[PDB]
RNA sequence: CAGCGAAGGAUUUGGUGGAUUACUAGCUAAUAGCAAUCUA
């Protein structure tokens, strides 16, 4: 048929590279293991704002999001559920720390459900994310509240909060760590098992929603 | 696409050498500097030869068929052009200056005044082909003693008469057996014989000089010998005379000198017809019509030229132009006139078509450099070095508003809203921009935060989003409006100097001083992509620089960089003599064209001959908004390079059954549909127009529904540059109006696709059509008022 | 004697000077190679300038870089830039220009930040 | 005018009836181009 | 035949072909007059530049040439033609049909020497007259007095004798009374060459053995002798600067100088010119100077010098050799690969079977050089290959320039014969490059190509493999293996995006370029021999083996014309550069013109030679083509760069064949139609008062319109004349008594605008009327013919409305769909 | 050392010739003469 050279001799280095190092140069995993292609948004009105179309290497991009608006929709959502994860004031400024149970949660993620863990944590995020919401209109304090619809984008910023949150208490005093917890919840939310914070709390705000209508 | 061609140049009407009127005078042949421009003064048109020499041309003449020209340089090297092809026929090499040329009025010789030579060759046909060596020579006179400066021939094409800087004039039969008839030689003036005449029977001799003397030679006695019968003065005491012409038949002489003054005489009783003047510089050039009713005046110093009719006491056109001191250029918003913002302080408004000057506006006090259109053409905005932006009313054509700031700046660019309220211009030593309103004149705000001199601004010109580029290599994005004060800074490799922005205002391509294009997204601030434009700028070799142009860092950049409309290409100028076109998709360089071949200019050879003067350099460039082309305000003038449509088979997608002939079976068996997409396939000009003309007014409306959306914009672009000049208004606002209500959704849905093509549009409904409409208005309602009220008494 | 190319990285007070030219393909930061660059959870950002375009560009050039200054992660950051704006440099002074601006677009396609740092801050607003 | 010509890089140049006044904006044929505000 | 399209110019790079030049002397300068082939060639002997070339052709080959002050007598066929300036002035028809071979001139005497031994003098009819024209007497050498005729010459201060140089023996002729004078006696070998030496009465004679003699003509003797053993002697020449050398010049192309004095050799240049060429053919010493003119078979013209004597008091015994100084030359071989260098047409490059590269100037002669072959440096250090031995490159296949980046680095690609690398060159330097591109597969290189960014290089190898390689570092980018048989034609868009390669296994394969996908394959039905790409069109041509050129274009992978009609091989073609024609030529000897829009072929030429290349210049001006014998280029002008031609074929709507629509005048009678004019004229009508403050037949034919209540000759006057004269007719009406041109003008103007044309100038003319003098009509309100005049003038111009809301319509619907 | 490597390789430099603008011939007292000479 019809094929390219465009490689003319095998490619060695005097400094020896690891032989999955090497293998990563035709594709770019997170972590060297989990693929960004076929990661789909499988609800639409969140593509575009959950972004998986630029493959990483490690939840740690340092790149700028927060001097324009909209420009944090376009943080890959690994990082941003790295991001949400290094807050309360215990554990302020640890990424790295954040990084490395991220990269726990998505190893036991796959060994627990046998699929790709970034497409497990993608439909977290378009499951917990909720579509409905009250707001409260005053009166100067009349204590009635009228259901908006609520934008992706705080969509997105509060289904990252309700799952990083819901790993957090479910870590709180048990014998699970925040890796695994997040593992559990990330999976229930994934399926939306009803099980998990996450999504017991888009529920009851939509439920609610639904009432004051 | 990039197949532009060199269209015209604008500004400039007369730089150096001889104007010539055509036989029936209706264009005249003005020498700009190494090409010519025709100027068609009755059709109001304008070209401009493509052809170039090396250096500055001194000599014009072409035949009184009209069939070809010759023009010949400031050394010597002629050039014969077809006149009607518009294609150069010979480049012919005389040694040595050449002083003037002349065809005879039978057409069939030519002569020339080359050093102290008389030489008379003979005409090539037009019907010939090319040869190697077309021009035959007939002989070469040496008579005179040092350089002829003038010649004339006589009414049969017989007798020549020659003037030179020996204090004589010489007089020359063309064929041996005449010589006897022709062998005298005029002696008695003081100084330059400036020019040599007859008289309509060729029985006088008019000799005029340098000093001022006209003398009248008869054929009398005191046997007959050529008497000097009388000797009439100028009295013109300082000047002295520059330029002499005489009309034989009108017996009118007409005389310029070196204080603009020009004098025109009623030659044998030598009564003064008139006496006015140009100017203050010297009128290097007079020239007259074949009947002698319109005079053309140039002078060299201010590059201006009169044609001035003496009888109906009126200039038929007064046009000055600009060499070398054009700051910046902007297109109206239909691509009819161009504004130019010159260095003598100066606002100048150019017709595209007919090449000149509508109006001029003279209230900066320094060298202007920027203009910016807005509000549709009605406004226009210019910021200069004396320290003001002000904007002026193409309407009423006033200044009616000026800004100034508080700090006694230097402005060097400018922006204006879309919706133009606010107007914003940036210096090149305050690092602040300053930002005025427009409707009230005060000083809104001054935004700072470059570290460097504001080299560059520009208004998105739809979301509204001010964009400026300083020579800290920073470009920076101000959201101004609406609460926000919001500022985004963008660092790039080296300092800016002409960021662009694009018609939807989603990117920005900024020009640097590496030599590169970067482009940029807006709102996710990150590049897109850049050109590398550094090894495909041609930088020439100065004179007085001791450095090669490989090694040369003077103009391997560009100063100014623009954007196509459909958002596509980018044209792109600076201080070298190359302007290059790309295509951001692709980041490939297009098209590369050289904006000057003279040798009289001086970045131009890049390596020199082994055996100041102005440099070249393109100071703005900008694409037309409605009919692909654009312009580039060179040194020479005012560069207009565009396509057409005549030449370039191009189609798209034809196949094998797809052919002129199976169009017109196609017209003539009347499937117009089918013919007018075979056109389109073709992509060839008269058979678009074969076939619009073709379709009857019953089923435009069909035609125009079934149209492909490929084939769109052909179609409206075609309708735009046909019907600017075509008589079949109402024909094609028929189809101006079943295409916009057929397809009217597509347009508005794909409006950078179509945003040449509607611009074209509507520069036909509002500048034709209207005109009429508007005529026919007026009848009706005088009418109505001249038949419906009471004139009695 | 050799064809040799400095390039510097910068990110908070780390920097990293590297030396790039020709030879037999090793890539060493201080001294050690490139795969011993702790925190071991960011080796993959010191690597992606060589997993972005292909060992092949490396496999005829060796850089060695010197970092100093910084922390953990702004001296990973400083190594990176160091590292791809040198082997853009090489290929443009010793190699071929297309080359060169195909390393500018895939480094730029990934993050300019690669090439560029921001460098000058706050706002005052 | 010579001091900013030797201040600068690139060149700059430098009773009868009437000087045909060359120079002259205004003219598309506009003859009262006055605002009716002006009026 | 004669062509339609293409006119015949010139046939550059000729300098000569081994005729013996003539020399010449204006005043104290000497011009240099050589053949080449049928027209000659005049050159500044101080120079080398080419003043003149002969205005025509000779209908055959011009053989003997000679030159006086002003004139050149060229001696083809049967006839002697005089020509001054190139320009022909006489021509001497000779009253045989045996062909002329030699000829002197001397006096008023011009004197032909025949074929079969007759010898024709024509003499001048008044000896102030410029060159001899009428005919005088015949004289005959017969096979009693001598052999064939093998020089003939007039040796000084004989009054009106002839030396007639046969094979054998030298006779001397009075050529005024027709007399035989005296007959030397015979010598043992057969004499080739004469000159006539500076000093007096006596001639050199060259033999076909190797001696000089040198004959003294008054006593009968020969004066000495000098042998060059096995040399055939071509030249003779003699030095009149006080140095009395002989300059001998030998068919090996050697040229041996001799002192005479002192009767030894002085030098000898070896390989002057080549010997399978001729050897050196004419040498010449400039009289009274050291330098020596020689020209060879080989096209190639020298000069030598001698530099004064490096011994200050001896001089005479120490002469410096012969040095060289400056020469022109030309392919020595017909050219086998023709290219344009720039967009200008100002050089071309131009390779040819001799294994040389030149760079030609259509322009200027002198301006013509070699590219050099010597090599760079290797770019390691190592050696390079190759024999001690230098000699030129294999002869070039094919070749590729692309001057984008000109200058910068490698320029020119190229492809010779049997090789397996192709070669770089940079055509600013005017040398080879440092890289030699090879295939990898070792197969040799049957195409190349290179990108019009001047970055890629393409080599198309006979195993079929396309190696795309950088033209700034040289080395490996990109190898594709779609063929399996050799690839014959690379090219690649404009953009960079898309590349078409075409195979002689008749597959045209589409890649995307920047993505290394293809995009398709198309199997045509014969091997292709030889792709064009027109790259602004996106076009390209493809000359298959059934003998039909494909034309193809590449975005859409269709054949999209199919052009038959030529009955043997293609050998070349090229199109126009706007993309409309294809001219090729094939071995059937013919070139013809098609026209792709229509399909069609337009022009064909029968040429005797077959010609192997055409280019277009990148401009329309001319069409270069070279053929199979000849060492030049020959160069045509295309007719329709200055007229149009028409699209009709030729074998063995005149607007749709001249490609043109004049535009009908108007399209419906119920349409509106402005003038055919400009559309200023309103504006002038309407506002020409202010205009200018700002800077009879019209009653009579208005009267017989009023008569014949037909006023279409009214306003036909109406609309020929000029502003200022319509004004002046308008305003002078008669308004006064009984209204009645009023009114003839109202109802002329209504006749007008009912038939829908020049509709804005009969609107005008009724504003003019209103303006000038509706203050009567006004007045005399309520008259019945004026009002009634009015009344119908209305009827018709309330129609008009059509155009008005046809353009409110337009205006904002367009406006409402450009911005909202 | 390996490698490259055809009766040698590298570096430096002086001189000359050709291009560095697009080729209609020299001289003079120039409608022609001269160019061997303008002068009786």
């Amino acid at each position: 048929d019809f094929e390219v050279v465009e490689e003319f001799t095998p490619v060695v280095l005097a400094t020896p590279i690891p032989e999955e190092v090497q293998q990563a140069q035709t594709e770019i995993k997170l972590f060297n293991k989990w693929s960004f292609e076929e990661v789909e948004v499988k609800d639409a009105s969140l593509v575009d704002y959950v972004q998986v179309r630029q493959p990483i290497f490690v939840a740690h991009t340092a790149g700028r999001y927060a001097n324009k608006r909209f420009r944090k929709a376009q943080c890959p959502i690994i990082e941003r559920l790295t991001n949400s994860l290094m807050m309360n004031g215990r554990n302020n400024g640890k990424k790295l720390k954040a990084v490395r149970i991220i990269k726990h949660t998505l190893d036991i993620i796959n060994v627990l459900t046998d699929q790709n863990p970034i497409q497990v944590v993608v439909d977290a995020i378009t499951n917990t994310g909720p579509r409905e919401d009250t707001t409260r209109v005053g009166g100067g304090g009349a204590a009635r509240r009228q259901a908006v619809d609520v934008s992706p984008l705080r969509r997105v910023n509060q289904a990252i909060a309700l799952l990083t949150i819901g790993a957090r208490e479910a870590a709180f005093r048990n014998i699970k760590t925040i890796a695994e917890t997040l593992a559990e919840e990330l999976i229930n939310a994934a399926k939306g098992s009803s099980t998990s914070y996450a999504i017991k709390k888009k529920d009851e705000l939509e439920r609610v929603a639904k009432s004051n209508r | 696409k990039s197949d532009f061609k060199f269209s015209n140049l604008l500004g400039t009407v007369y730089r150096q050498g001889n104007i010539t009127f055509s036989d029936d005078g209706k264009q005249l042949l003005s020498p700009v500097g190494n090409r010519v421009s025709v100027f068609d003064l009755i059709n109001n048109k304008s070209f401009t030869f493509e052809y170039e020499h090396r250096k500055n041309i001194a000599a014009i003449d072409l035949n009184k068929q009209g069939t070809l020209l010759i023009s010949i340089d400031e050394d010597g090297r002629a050039i014969l052009v077809n006149f009607k092809a518009r294609n150069v026929l010979h480049h012919f090499n005389f040694k040595e200056k050449c002083s003037a040329v002349k065809f005879s009025p039978d057409g069939r010789l030519f002569a020339l005044a080359s050093g102290r030579f008389l030489q008379i060759w003979k005409t090539p046909d037009v019907n010939k082909d090319r040869q190697f060596a077309p021009f035959v020579r007939h002989r070469v006179h040496a008579g005179h003693f040092q350089d002829i400066t003038s010649l004339t021939w006589s009414q049969d094409s017989r007798f020549i008469l020659t003037t030179s800087k020996d204090l004589s004039a010489k007089i020359w039969s063309v064929d041996s057996e005449e010589k006897n008839l022709a062998a005298t030689t005029f002696n008695g003036h003081r100084d330059y014989v400036m020019g040599a005449f007859f008289s309509h029977d060729q029985e006088k001799i008019y000799t005029v000089s340098k000093d001022g003397a006209v003398f009248v030679w008869e054929f009398t006695k005191r046997k007959y010998s050529w008497r000097i019968t009388k000797k009439h003065f100028f009295y013109a005491n300082q000047a002295k005379v520059k330029c002499v012409t005489f009309h034989p038949a009108t017996r009118l002489l007409a005389v310029g000198f070196t204080s603009g003054e020009f004098r025109l005489y009623d030659l044998p009783d030598f009564t003064l017809i008139q006496q006015l003047s140009m100017g203050q510089n010297p009128v290097n050039t007079v020239s007259v019509n074949q009947t002698g009713e319109w005079l053309a005046f140039g002078s060299s110093k201010l590059g201006q030229l009169l044609v001035y009719e003496w009888q109906s006491e009126s200039y038929i056109l007064k046009q000055q132009g600009h060499f070398d001191s054009t700051n910046s250029l902007a297109y109206s918003p239909d691509g009819s006139r161009v504004v130019t913002a010159s260095e003598d302080g100066k606002i100048k408004v150019w017709d595209i078509t007919s090449g000149f000057c509508l109006a001029t506006f003279e209230e900066h006090t320094s060298s202007v450099t920027a203009v910016q259109f807005a509000k549709r053409g009605q406004v226009m905005f210019s910021s200069s070095l004396d320290g003001t932006v002000r904007a002026w009313d193409l309407i009423r054509y006033r200044n009616f508003r000026t800004f100034t700031g508080t700090e006694r700046i230097q402005f060097n660019c400018l922006a204006v809203d879309p919706s133009g309220e606010v107007v914003c211009a940036g210096s090149l030593d305050n690092f602040d921009i300053h930002v005025w309103s427009v409707q009230t004149g005060q000083l809104l705000d001054a935004l700072s935060g470059h570290e460097g001199p504001v080299s560059c601004l520009s208004f998105s010109q739809e979301n509204s989003v001010l964009a400026s580029a300083s020579w800290d290599k920073t470009i920076r994005i101000w959201s101004i409006f609406g609460r926000s004060q919001q500022v985004e800074p963008i660092e790039v490799y080296s300092d800016v100097l002409a960021l662009s922005m694009r018609p939807d205002g989603k990117e920005v391509a900024v020009s640097t001083l590496k030599g590169q294009i970067s482009i940029f997204n807006i709102e996710d601030a990150k590049q897109v992509g850049n050109i590398d434009c550094r090894k495909d700028i041609i930088s020439g070799r100065f004179n007085q620089d001791r450095f090669t142009a490989k090694n040369s860092e003077r103009s391997k950049f560009f100063t100014t960089i623009h954007y196509s409309f459909d958002g596509m290409a980018i044209v792109a100028g600076g201080n070298n003599n190359s302007i290059c076109l790309y295509d951001v998709p692709n980041e490939v360089l297009l098209k590369r064209f050289i904006v000057s071949r003279n040798m009289a200019l001086n970045g131009t050879l890049e390596f020199l001959n082994s055996k100041m003067r102005p440099e070249v350099r393109v100071t703005s460039v900008q694409f037309s908004p409605t009919a692909n082309a654009f312009a580039a305000a060179s040194t020479e003038g005012l560069l207009i390079y565009s396509t057409n449509d005549t030449i370039l088979f191009d189609p798209f997608d034809l196949d094998v059954d797809v052919t002129p002939h199976s169009t017109v079976e196609a017209l003539r068996e009347k499937q117009f549909l089918n013919a007018l997409v075979m056109a389109f396939r073709l992509n060839e000009e008269y058979l678009i127009n074969k076939v619009y003309e073709a379709i009857p007014i019953k089923e435009i409306p069909l035609v125009a529904s079934n149209i492909p959306a490929i084939y769109l914009p052909r179609i409206l672009k075609f309708i735009g540059d046909f019907a600017i000049e075509s008589q079949h208004i109402e024909f094609n606002l028929i189809w101006i109006k079943a295409l916009l209500s057929a397809s009217g959704g597509y347009i508005n849905e794909h409006k950078y696709l179509f945003s040449t093509a509607m611009r074209s549009i509507q520069r036909f409904i509002v500048r034709v059509a209207k005109e009429v409409v508007n005529t026919t208005t007026d009848n009706k309602y005088t009418y109505r008022f001249l038949v419906s009220t009471d004139g009695s008494m | 004697a050799v064809p040799s190319v400095q390039t510097f990285g910068k990110k908070k007070s780390a920097t990293a000077v590297a030396h790039v030219k020709a030879g037999k393909g090793l890539i060493k930061v201080n001294g050690s190679p490139i795969t011993l660059v702790e925190p071991e959870i960011l080796r993959f950002k010191v690597y992606e300038p060589l997993l972005l375009v292909g060992l092949d560009k490396f496999s005829n050039i060796d850089i060695r870089v010197r970092v100093t200054g910084g922390g953990h992660v702004s001296q990973v950051y400083a190594i990176r830039q160091a590292i791809a704006k040198g082997l853009v440099a090489y290929h443009q002074k010793y190699v071929d220009e297309q080359s060169k601006n195909e390393l500018k677009k895939a480094f730029t396609s990934y993050d300019r930040t690669l090439l560029i740092a921001d460098s000058r801050r706050p706002e005052p607003k | 005018y010579k001091l900013d010509v030797l201040s600068s890089v690139h060149f700059v140049p430098k009773t009868p009836t009437i000087s045909m006044e060359d120079a002259q904006p205004l003219y598309m044929s506009n003859a009262s181009s006055l605002a009716p505000q002006e009026i | 035949k004669n062509s339609k399209i293409f006119s015949p110019f010139r046939i550059i790079g000729n300098v000569s072909n081994g005729v013996p030049f003539a020399t010449g002397t204006l005043g104290s300068t000497f011009y240099i007059v050589t053949c080449v082939g049928k027209t000659f060639q005049i050159y500044d002997a101080n120079t080398l530049h080419l003043l003149f070339v002969s205005e025509k052709e000779t209908p055959s080959s011009i053989v003997a040439l000679s030159a006086h002050f002003h004139y050149v007598y060229a001696a083809y066929e049967n006839k002697v033609g005089i020509y001054k300036r190139g320009i022909e002035e006489h021509l001497l028809e000779l009253e045989t049909d045996a062909n002329v071979e030699h000829l002197c001139i001397f006096g008023d005497y011009l004197c032909a020497s025949t074929d079969d031994n007759s010898i024709f003098i024509y003499k001048k009819s008044d000896p102030q007259d410029k060159y001899p024209s009428e005919f005088y007497t015949k004289l005959t050498v017969t096979e009693i007095q001598g052999g064939e005729i093998v020089s003939l010459q007039h040796l000084a201060t004989y009054l009106n004798k002839l030396t007639v140089v046969t094979k054998s023996n030298v006779l001397l002729f009075n050529v005024r009374t027709g007399k035989l004078v005296f007959t030397s006696n015979e010598f043992p070998d057969q004499i080739t060459t004469a000159e006539p030496a500076p000093v007096l009465d006596i001639i050199a004679l060259g033999t076909v053995t190797g001696e000089v003699i040198m004959f003294n003509m008054r006593k009968g003797k020969r004066i000495r002798t000098i042998k060059i053993p096995q040399s055939r002697i071509s030249s003779l020449s003699f030095r009149t600067d006080g140095s009395s050398h002989l300059s001998v010049g030998t068919s090996s192309g050697d040229l041996i100088f001799y002192d005479l004095d002192r009767r030894s050799r002085i030098h000898v240049l070896k390989n002057i010119h080549r010997e399978s060429y001729g050897g050196v053919t004419q040498a010449t010493f400039l009289n009274g100077q050291p330098i020596i003119v020689t020209s060879g078979g080989d096209n190639s013209l020298k000069e030598y010098v001698f530099d004064p004597s490096l011994s200050q008091g001896s001089g005479d015994v120490v002469v410096q050799p012969p040095r060289y100084l400056r020469s022109r030359g030309g392919h020595s071989q017909p050219p086998s690969y023709i290219a344009f260098a720039d967009s200008q047409s100002h050089f071309m490059l131009s390779a040819s079977k001799d294994r040389s590269l030149w760079s030609f100037s259509l322009r200027k002669d002198a301006q013509s050089q070699e590219m050099s072959q010597r090599l760079h440096k290797k770019q390691d250090g190592g050696r390079v290959g190759g024999s001690t031995i230098k000699s030129k490159f294999p002869e070039i296949v094919a070749l590729a320039i692309e001057n984008a980046r000109i200058g910068e680095w490698e320029n020119i690609i190229t492809a010779h014969k049997d090789e397996k690398f192709a070669r770089t060159w940079d055509m600013r330097n005017k040398r080879v490059g440092r890289w030699t591109f090879d295939t990898t597969d070792d197969g040799f290189v049957k195409s190349v190509a290179m990108s019009q960014c001047g970055n890629f290089g393409f080599i198309g190898s006979s195993n079929g493999s396309i190696t795309i390689y950088n033209m700034q570092s040289g080395i490996l980018r990109k190898k594709y293996k779609l063929h399996k048989r050799a690839v014959t034609g690379i090219s690649l868009d404009g953009m960079n995006r898309k590349m078409v390669s075409c195979g002689l296994d008749g597959i045209v394969g589409f890649y995307d370029f920047n993505k290394s996908t293809l995009l398709g394959k198309l199997k045509l039905d014969a091997p292709i021999t030889a792709m064009v790409y027109h790259r602004s069109s996106d076009l390209f041509a493809l000359a298959l083996d059934d003998l039909s050129i494909v034309v193809i274009d590449a975005v859409t992978q269709r054949v999209v014309r199919q052009l038959w009609g030529h009955s043997n091989r293609i050998t070349a073609f090229d199109f126009s550069p706007e993309g409309r024609w294809i001219v090729s030529a094939s071995l059937d000897s013919t070139i013809r013109t098609w026209d792709l829009p229509t399909g069609g072929c337009i022009d064909g030429i029968i040429v005797d030679n077959v010609a192997t290349n055409v280019k277009f210049s990148p401009n329309g001006d001319l069409l270069a083509t070279t053929h199979v014998t000849g060492n030049g280029i020959c160069i045509w002008t295309n007719r329709a760069q200055f007229k149009t031609v028409s699209t009709r074929t030729i074998d063995e709507l005149n607007d749709i064949d001249f490609n043109t629509y004049t535009s009908l005048e108007q399209i419906d009678k119920e349409l509106l139609t402005l003038s055919i004019g400009p559309r200023s004229k309103m504006n002038t009508l309407l506002h020409l008062d202010v205009i200018r403050k700002r800077s009879s037949h019209f009653t009579k034919q208005l009267r017989e319109g009023s008569q014949s209540k037909d006023y279409s000759s009214l306003l036909a006057t109406l609309i020929n004349f000029s502003p200022a004269a319509v004004d002046l007719e308008i305003r002078s009406l008669n308004s006064f008594e009984p209204f009645d041109e009023i009114v003839w003008f109202i109802d002329a103007l209504t006749q007008g605008l009912k038939s829908n044309k020049n509709f804005e100038l009969y609107e005008t003319f009724m504003s003019l009327l209103f303006k000038a003098h509706g203050d009567v009509i006004h007045a005399n309100n309520k008259n019945q013919d004026i009002a009634s005049a009015l009344q119908n003038w209305e009827d018709v111009h309330k129609k008009e409305d059509r155009l008005d809301d046809l353009v409110k319509f337009c205006m904002g619907v367009a406006a409402f769909v450009t911005t909202a």
